[PDB]
């Protein structure tokens, strides 16, 4: 996901500890303000894709 | 050429063989006084189902004098692909303009 | 020329050979009848997969017959440069228009 892929990452990563909680507050509780139900995820065939 | 004022005597083949700037005006010329002592075969109103079967006829003859003015049309909706294993059908919502210039 | 109604024909230098212009075509006017008398050694999964590789080594060639148009491809972010002693690496946000006339 990174922007350095030649300064690759599998243990370190780059992102502030406010990343994903900023995820959480945009997936858990801004979507459902929008849903009133009517959002749902998907799994991707990324070969069909 | 088709009577119009007839009852029997139209036909699927007069009505494809005239062409569709010529059903205007052959009808529009046509007689009020119906006549009614030799009627159409199939009744009043089975000559009426036998005027539709060339103008339905007569619109694929016109998308050959257009053939060379729009493309081929790709499909409208899915489901329809030979290859529905790596990929999926689209379906052309169509709001593209077909034209030849 | 690899036939897209049996699986055990996909390679991967079958595919890169093909341009991407040409894979459009050849996926919608396939024969449906999918056959099931050759079937793949990396599995049927895994001939998804050799035709997927064959797409993507083939953006390349797309890509080198628009080496006339495109820019230098920019150091998107910073860490990419040579000389950092003085000056740091910059990071071009690749907003651009990649045309050349």
């Amino acid at each position: 996901t990174q922007a350095r892929a030649a300064d690759a990452a599998d243990d370190r990563p780059h992102r502030p500890a406010d990343w994903t909680v900023h995820h959480k507050i945009y997936y858990y509780v801004l979507v459902p303000a929008f849903s009133r139900g009517r959002c749902c995820t998907a799994g991707v065939r990324f070969d069909r894709v | 050429a088709p009577q119009f004022h007839r009852p029997s005597t139209i036909t699927a083949d007069n009505v494809r063989a005239l062409g569709t700037r010529g059903l205007v005006l052959a009808t529009n010329n046509a007689q009020f006084i119906m006549d009614n002592s030799y009627p159409h075969p199939h009744g009043t109103q089975g000559a009426v189902r036998e005027f539709l079967r060339g103008q339905a006829a007569a619109l694929t003859d016109l998308g050959v004098t257009h053939a060379n003015n729009t493309f081929a049309p790709q499909p409208m909706f899915a489901g329809d692909a030979a290859a529905e294993w790596l990929r999926p059908s689209f379906g052309l919502k169509r709001t593209y303009s077909p034209f030849v210039v």
